[PDB]
DNA sequence: TTCAGTCAGTCAGTCAAGGGAAAATA
DNA sequence: TATTTTCCCTTGACTGACTGACTGAA
């Protein structure tokens, strides 16, 4: 495993051909924010990994805003951890009850704005329907913004008509060929 | 009043004897649903004017409630509040409370009904009630009412066997005489007897329950008087009324007897005279194929998709909407996953729907399920 | 020596055999039916139905009148209450596993006399 | 007369003490002698009386106590916890204000089911060691009372055993029946007492009475059943029927031994009978294997369409309701459709019950036979 | 920075909204107009939902009135029950419907806090005390006698399918025994087929209850009649956008939320892409924006293809077109066969698709109609005319009044001629008139791909034909990224697959890194929902089969 | 066209791991 | 309310007996 991780001297065949698509889809950042501010949320579905695109998006756009990133690909994450991060550190306060408290807090004040970045939403740790219900109730609020990505072939089965009614989903065909070097744990 | 009950009544009255006499400690009565275990004993103990305390086992789901209700009713009959926690304390308080003059040389009776729950309350409670006359030693008799025979109340260790008693099975004559008594004063007794006769001829085959039968008669009476009110038939037209009323009762047998139609709607009526469907059909056809007797079997999503594509002779793109629509049904209980090995990788589903619903659904979109269901 | 022998065989010996000897007639027939069914099968557990059928056959052999199921259930309940068998007859009735609480040789030695 | 009725009601129902004892001479003599030893002297002993239920275990102690100081009676059903037992002991001993004595332990076996058998262990210890004279006697129905106890409590348990079996023959049962239904010499009206004794004498040798006695002797020698029989028979005696007759004993014997399952089946209806016949057929074809509602319904449909008349064309909901009703009386226990049901009856019972069914048609009978 | 052995690392609006240097000020006017329009839309939608819920609660209140009419010797009286994220507010409204009208005592119960009868009764009595020790039904009866010294009690079981069966059975049994002394009424909340009731409550228990059942396309038809069929709202859509929205609504899921969402996405895209969206507003605001327009706006107006072919005239056309279409729908729905269509949706679709003059097929039935049908249709048309004032068609109303007042074949022929002249006279396709593209939007692929995207189709396209987005003539009938090579070679034991992959990658060209590329391809394939290792071979899995 | 011998292709009996909800304990 | 253990029921490969199509008569 370590030997494979060390060896990364390979070079892609079509370099500029892949490079131009990066800017081709980076041109959509302003449209992304235009859609996202008005009561929608954005999902990425494509072959290549979008982590490069997410990194470029956060560098270019997510500077003067309050943003929190979930590395859902980590084999040790659960919704309790993200709730703890939201309440303890993002919020100055010092799981269903916690969800109710957070919903009530953001209902109390409209002056707080958070950008929720989800690198992976379809990982094995977040495929539960109750966890998706929690996340949907979180993102249903008008003061939380959601950028997500899916890679599983059988991903859309996870949520139903009510859950997909919670998420004001908007789709974006972004078919890069980036390798899953970081995501693959081997 | 009690009708067609003179054997067990006289047996019970002989059993009681005199107030200063002693009787059995435990008598176990059993019978069928409407056999009369409740009306007979209540009317008897009201007529005799004896100290009896009536207790329902369903209401007293807790031992404390049972004992405290018994004690409070007994004290109220004798005449602030008595609270006990165990059976021993209840026995002590009973020995303390029965020493009243009016409860000195009389037998005090503890009528229980719906006793089927007593076996599911505690282990030692039933033997405690069985041997009450020994422990209290105060001229105490306890009755048992049930629908299960005594064979199923027996504990492993054995106890004081009550005297077993059976209330009799009813008959056509007894049932009619019970029914033909509470006649409406606005018409003839012969009319009521004939109505009960035709009602029994229609329904006695399956629905022997006197309560259900009388409820059906009460519901069905108003339709029967319409022929004589309108004047098309006379009070002596037995065949005419039979022909007029028979299909109505036959249909009420299908509808009202299962209570699919609420009684209010019944009386009001008589007074007033897409891709989800194909997914479900594919699921059903895949479930019932490799008897309908042994039940359906789970099937994977691959075969469901293949069947769905094969049936539909049109370009159905496997979008995400159809994927979410498939799982939007399992929340309606029309499907059930099994195994829970994975949530996304090959979810096997079992289709828990009846055949008639499938046939109606197919009729909705003009497709035939039968031709694909035999092999 | 007689006093000591009486004390030792009255305070140490098992009383199962003489309890079986003093049992009633129908109880003896039930024991015989169970023993015959076990000889036919060879298992240490049997349902109530096979034992009941064997008991009906043995009653017909003995000339005894036809016994009802409730009477047999009462006899079995009495036998269980003294732990001569092992059974859970409270809820299931016709499908009760019945096990000998003592060795078969002791039962035969009690029933031979 | 009222007086004799009251006397017999007190004799049988309450099981009050009586002077006549039956086949317990040695056992009662030993028990009363030991009680006298423990009373007149400071020695302490422990005894268990083991017997089948209804064999008059209580009588031995209740009479030997009269043969003879504070007595404590403990029943396993009233006091279920050690705290309750302690409360009762303190209250009965009249030492509740402060905080030889005889201990009587009814339902002794249940005391072996406690968490630590603390009460039994302490009683055994104080009996074996404490200088205060304490006598403990327990009542037992299980024949394995020696194996429900812990090793140490068994070590301190003195192995004093009394066995109450019904070791008496049929002629002795005849003598017992003759004596038990006899008025004493303390009755006010003496000529009627002598005539009553003459009548019971005559009833003793009546062979139809001997039929009842032989039948209930084969059923159960336990005297509780015989007392119940005598009470039920005596219930049919008034002024208009001044003396008991053999026909009364026959009636009581028949009323004491009627089967409940046949009666319940007699209480059923037509559809239940048809479903039971179909159930018997399915059980016959599928030897000792379960089934469900669909196979039974298909069998019933086959019978009604082919062999039976065109009448009785019932739908699925009514048959489902009938199946629910049969499941309600616990005649059918699961191991709602497609559920592995089973039957709780025997074939010959169904046949006999149908034999007594009043209005059974002929085609249904033929289907049952076929 | 974002990579470590832990899974949670934390690091104006119009400025985001507008990125082009074309016009910022017109952009910020467009955004405000769009926001106002959408606020009006949401307000009217909320009004519609409130009206519908009040309509339902009226029927429920009347049911409860008729039920308690019975409570006003028992003679077999039963327990009155009524079967009925957003649900949380729904029943909440019901509370205000019931507390202000029927009783002052209404409680709600949650299946989460009713595991046994004890907790159920404790919570019930606690709620009863708030609405003002081993409690029982006798405690409830004594409390009711103490407080009332007639009004019944209403209990809301908002998730009946989640309760315990034993608790329900025991509660119903104990409650039925005290109707004479303690009134009880139940409202069940059901979001599934009601047949489930018969699978929880046995018929023996169920015999104690008198059940009533109380409650999609009609909603969408009504909202679309009050959204697009009304002339007041300025913006509209073309044929294909409406067709896609309908063909997803009545095919994929009967949900109106995504329809409204598509409406607002279309509005946002139309107001974003087109600068001349500034042009269209309410007529006074429209004209005042017309008066002051930049030179580039006049350039855009000058280049409109519909203008190259060539507002108030278009608006009066719409206000007469919609009334004439309403009359046509009244005509069509009168027929028993319903040839043209069932609902107003199909009428508008077939009127907008093309000049209608099956049209003669419907006229064939029209030729053979009875007199009473004509009378009823004429009365309906007259009431439609009276419904709307400020009519430009008063003379036609007078003519049809003369037609009706005269009340064989010739008269029916004349009125048929009148209606046919009407439908020829007014209805037309909208794009025939110029300057339509200002108000209209049509980029069907954008909306269609955005709202109902296909992941599997896109994945297959990427893994089979890379040339579809890599324009280098990589495929016209091997030379492809190894991802595609492996995926195509799949359609498979690992040793043979690896040997074939190595020989293919060498044909396309110490080489140990080919093994590394093979491992990477296998791992990335495993991450996707494609493969799972098996034991029959080194690995043999074919989950796709497509 | 159905009933006797052959064989090849078929089919059910049989020996193991492991998931998991009931059971037990604090 | 949280945590740890147990055998019953599901999946699956190994193994040995079985029987449908073929041929020939009557
Ligand atoms: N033997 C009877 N004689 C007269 N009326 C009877 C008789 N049995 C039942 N009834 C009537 O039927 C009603 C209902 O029957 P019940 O007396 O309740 O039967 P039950 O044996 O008590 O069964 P349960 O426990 O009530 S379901 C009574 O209130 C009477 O009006
Ligand atoms: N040896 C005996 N002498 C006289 N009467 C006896 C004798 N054995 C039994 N009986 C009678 O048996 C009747 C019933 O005995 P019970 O006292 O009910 O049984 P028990 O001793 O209480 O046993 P349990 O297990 O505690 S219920 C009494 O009324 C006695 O008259
Ligand atoms: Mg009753
Ligand atoms: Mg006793």
């Amino acid at each position: 495993q370590t030997l494979r991780n060390l060896l990364s001297k390979v070079s892609p065949s079509f370099s500029a051909e892949l490079k131009q698509l990066n800017q081709q889809y980076e041109k959509l950042f302003h449209k992304w924010m235009l859609q996202l501010h008005l009561g929608f949320n954005i999902v990425l579905y494509g072959l290549g990994s979008k982590r490069d695109l997410l990194e470029r998006f956060r560098t270019t756009m997510l500077q003067d805003s309050i943003h929190v990133v979930i590395n859902g690909f980590f084999p040790g994450i659960s919704v309790k951890s993200v709730l703890n991060s939201i309440t303890e550190e993002v919020l100055d306060h010092m799981i269903l009850d916690q969800l109710d408290w957070i919903v009530n807090k953001f209902k109390e004040d409209s002056s707080l704005e958070l950008f929720l970045l989800i690198h992976n939403l379809d990982s094995q740790m977040l495929r539960g329907e109750k966890s998706q219900q929690i996340i949907g109730q979180l993102s249903s609020l008008h003061n939380i913004y959601l950028i997500a990505s899916i890679d599983h072939l059988n991903a859309p089965l996870m949520w139903d008509h009510a859950k997909q009614s919670l998420f004001n989903w908007l789709w974006y065909e972004t078919t890069t060929y980036s390798p899953y070097t970081e995501e693959t744990s081997y | 009043v009690v009708l067609c009950r003179e054997s067990q009544v006289s047996i019970l009255q002989s059993l009681f004897g005199e107030r200063h006499h002693f009787s059995f400690p435990s008598i176990f009565i059993y019978g069928h649903t409407a056999s009369g275990k409740t009306y007979v004993t209540q009317t008897l103990l009201k007529t005799l004017e004896l100290p009896h305390v009536f207790v329902n086992c369903v209401e007293c789901f807790t031992l404390r409630l049972l004992l405290e209700q018994i004690l409070n009713k007994l004290n109220h009959l004798s005449s602030t509040e008595i609270t006990c926690e165990t059976f021993n304390d209840f026995v002590r308080l009973f020995k303390q409370v029965t020493t009243a003059e009016n409860l000195k040389d009389q037998t005090v009776y503890i009528v229980l009904d719906k006793a089927e729950y007593l076996r599911d309350m505690e282990a030692n409670l039933l033997p405690g009630f069985l041997r009450l006359q020994e422990l209290a030693d105060r001229n105490v008799t306890v009755l048992f009412l049930s629908e299960i025979v005594w064979e199923k109340f027996r504990p492993n260790t054995g106890c004081f066997e009550p005297f077993v008693l059976y209330f009799p099975d009813y008959s056509i004559g007894n049932l009619q005489k019970i029914l033909s008594h509470d006649h409406p004063p606005e018409y003839s007794a012969d009319f009521y007897a004939a109505y009960i006769n035709i009602l029994l001829g229609v329904f006695y085959t399956v629905c022997r329950d006197l309560k259900e039968l009388r409820h059906l008669a009460v519901l069905n009476f108003p339709k029967y008087c319409e022929p004589v009110v309108k004047g098309e038939a006379s009070e002596r037209d037995t065949r005419k009324l039979w022909r007029n009323i028979e299909p109505h009762l036959k249909k009420a047998m299908q509808t009202v007897y299962l209570r699919e139609i609420s009684s209010s709607q019944w009386e009001k009526l008589q007074k007033d005279d897409y891709y989800s469907k194909f997914i479900l059909i594919a699921a059903y056809l895949a479930s019932y194929n490799p008897n309908h007797l042994l039940g359906p079997k789970p099937f994977p999503l691959d075969r469901l998709l293949a069947i769905l594509y094969s049936i539909v002779d049109s370009r159905v793109a496997p979008t995400a909407n159809i994927f979410s629509q498939i799982t939007s049904l399992v929340t309606l209980q029309l499907l059930t996953l099994v195994g829970h090995d994975d949530q996304l990788d090959g979810p096997k589903y079992k289709c828990t729907v009846s055949l008639d619903f499938i046939r109606a659904i197919a009729r909705t979109v003009n497709f035939d399920i039968i031709k694909y269901l035999y092999d | 020596i007689a006093h000591s022998m009486e004390a030792v065989d009255e305070m140490f010996s098992s009383s199962y055999i003489t309890a079986i000897k003093n049992s009633s007639v129908l109880e003896q027939s039930f024991l015989r039916a169970i023993l015959a069914e076990f000889r036919r099968s060879g298992l240490e557990e049997a349902t109530f139905q096979q034992i009941y059928s064997q008991h009906v056959a043995l009653c017909r052999m003995e000339g005894l009148p036809y016994p009802t199921m409730s009477e047999t259930m009462a006899v079995c309940s009495h036998l269980g209450s003294c732990r001569l068998l092992l059974v859970e007859p409270s809820r299931n009735d016709l499908l009760l596993r019945v096990r000998l609480n003592v060795s078969q040789d002791d039962v035969l030695y009690a029933l031979k006399d | 007369l009222s007086q004799v009725q009251r006397i017999l009601r007190e004799r049988f129902c309450r099981q009050s003490p009586h002077s006549n004892l039956f086949g317990v001479q040695v056992q009662y003599k030993h028990l009363s002698e030991l009680l006298k030893r423990t009373a007149l002297h400071g020695e302490s002993n422990s005894v268990l009386i083991i017997g089948p239920r209804g064999s008059g275990k209580t009588m031995l102690i209740n009479h030997a106590l009269k043969e003879l100081v504070l007595q404590v009676h403990l029943n396993g059903l009233l006091q279920i916890n050690d705290k309750i037992a302690l409360k009762e002991i303190t209250r009965q001993l009249n030492l509740e204000n402060v905080v030889p004595v005889i201990f009587i332990l009814d339902e002794f076996d249940l005391f072996a089911h406690h968490k630590n058998q603390t009460l039994l262990y302490n009683l055994f210890d104080i009996s074996q060691s404490a200088q205060t004279p304490i006598a403990v006697i327990g009542l037992t129905c299980r024949l394995d009372i020696l194996e429900l106890l812990e090793k140490r409590v068994k070590s301190r348990f003195s192995h004093r055993q009394i066995h109450l079996m019904n070791s008496f023959g049929f002629p002795q049962y005849v003598k017992i029946f003759k004596e038990q239904l006899s008025l004493p010499a303390e009755f006010p009206d003496k000529v009627f007492a002598e005539k009553w004794n003459e009548n019971v004498q005559y009833l003793s040798e009546d062979r139809s009475v001997q039929e009842v006695l032989q039948k209930h002797f084969n059923i159960s020698k336990n005297l509780r059943s015989l007392h119940m029989l005598l009470m039920l028979a005596l219930n049919r005696v008034t002024a208009s029927h001044p003396f008991m007759t053999a026909v009364d004993l026959m009636e009581a014997s028949q009323l004491c031994s009627m089967d409940s399952k046949a009666n319940i089946v007699h209480g059923l209806s037509v559809l239940e009978i048809c479903l039971i016949i179909a159930m018997k057929h399915l059980n016959d074809i599928y030897e000792e294997e379960p089934f469900n509602f669909q196979m039974v319904y298909n069998e019933f449909q086959k019978f009604v369409q082919r062999k039976a008349h065109s009448v009785y064309n019932f739908e699925k909901p009514v048959v489902m309701k009938a199946f629910e009703h049969l499941q309600q009386l616990e005649l059918i226990k699961p191991m709602r459709e497609y559920q592995l049901m089973k039957l709780l009856l025997d074939n010959t019972q169904i046949m006999n019950a149908l034999q007594k069914y009043p209005n059974c048609p002929t085609d249904v009978r033929q289907w049952a036979t076929s | 920075t974002s990579s470590m052995s832990k899974g949670c690392f934390v690091f104006p609006i119009e400025d985001y909204f507008n990125k082009g240097k074309n016009e910022p000020e017109d952009s910020k006017l467009r955004f405000e107009t769009y926001q106002l329009i959408w606020q009006q839309m949401k307000s009217e939608n909320e009004r519609l939902q409130e009206e519908l819920n009040k309509n339902l609660f009226d029927n429920l209140i009347e049911f409860l009135q008729k039920s308690h009419s019975g409570f006003q010797q028992i003679k077999l009286r039963e327990i009155p029950t009524a079967a009925l994220t957003d649900h949380d507010l729904t029943f909440g409204s019901l509370t205000e419907a019931l507390q202000n009208n029927v009783t002052p005592y209404v409680v709600s119960l949650q299946a989460k806090d009713c595991p046994d009868m004890k907790h159920f009764l404790q919570k019930l009595i606690s709620q009863l005390m708030d609405c003002c020790t081993h409690y029982s039904m006798d405690s409830l009866s004594s409390w009711y006698m103490t407080v009332t010294q007639s009004p019944p009690v209403v209990v809301i079981l908002k998730d009946m399918e989640s309760f315990a069966t034993k608790v329900l059975q025991d509660f119903i049994i104990i409650s039925s025994q005290h109707l004479h002394e303690f009134p009880l009424i139940l409202i069940f909340g059901i979001a599934t087929s009601p047949i489930i009731i018969h699978r929880l409550l046995p018929h023996a228990v169920s015999s104690l209850l008198c059940i009533e059942l109380f409650q999609c396309k009609e909603h969408l038809t009504t909202v679309l009649d009050k959204l697009l069929l009304t002339t007041q709202f300025p913006f509209k859509i073309n044929e294909k956008v409406l067709q896609v929205l309908t063909n997803i609504f009545l095919y994929h899921d009967f949900s109106v939320q995504n329809f409204i969402k598509g409406l607002q996405l279309s509005l946002l895209e139309h107001f974003y892409s087109q600068p001349l969206s500034v042009l269209c507003c309410n007529l006074p605001e429209a004209k005042r924006r017309i008066n002051f327009l930049s030179n580039n706006q006049c350039e855009n107006i000058r280049r409109l293809p519909s203008f190259r072919r060539y507002l108030e005239n278009l608006h009066v056309y719409h206000m007469n077109y919609f009334l004439v279409l309403r009359c046509l729908h009244k005509f069509t729905s009168s027929l028993p066969k319903y040839p043209l269509g069932r609902q107003i949706r199909e009428l508008y679709c077939t009127c907008l698709e093309k000049n209608i003059w099956e049209y003669a097929s419907v006229l064939q039935l029209l030729r053979m109609l009875a007199k009473d049908e004509l009378m009823t249709i004429l009365e309906k048309c007259f009431k439609v005319f009276k419904s709307y004032c400020e009519n430009h068609l008063g003379s036609t109303a007078k003519r049809i009044e003369e037609f009706l007042a005269q009340f064989f074949e010739v008269l029916r022929e004349n009125v048929v001629n009148f209606i046919d002249c009407l439908v020829r006279e007014y209805l037309l396709p909208p794009e025939t008139q110029p300057l339509h593209e200002v108000v209209y939007f049509s980029a069907a692929h954008a909306l269609r791909e955005h709202l109902n995207a296909a992941p599997r189709i896109a994945l297959h396209t990427a893994l089979n034909n890379p040339y579809y987005y890599l324009k280098n003539e990589a495929l016209k009938s091997n030379i492809a990224p190894d991802i595609c090579i492996a995926y195509k070679l799949h359609l498979i034991n690992l040793v043979d697959w690896s040997e074939a992959f190595a020989t293919v990658v060498t044909a396309a060209e110490m080489n140990e890194i080919i093994h590394a590329r093979f491992i990477r391809a296998v791992s990335e394939l495993e991450l996707l929902g494609f493969i799972k290792p098996t034991k029959q071979k080194t690995d043999h899995v074919a989950r796709l089969t497509w």
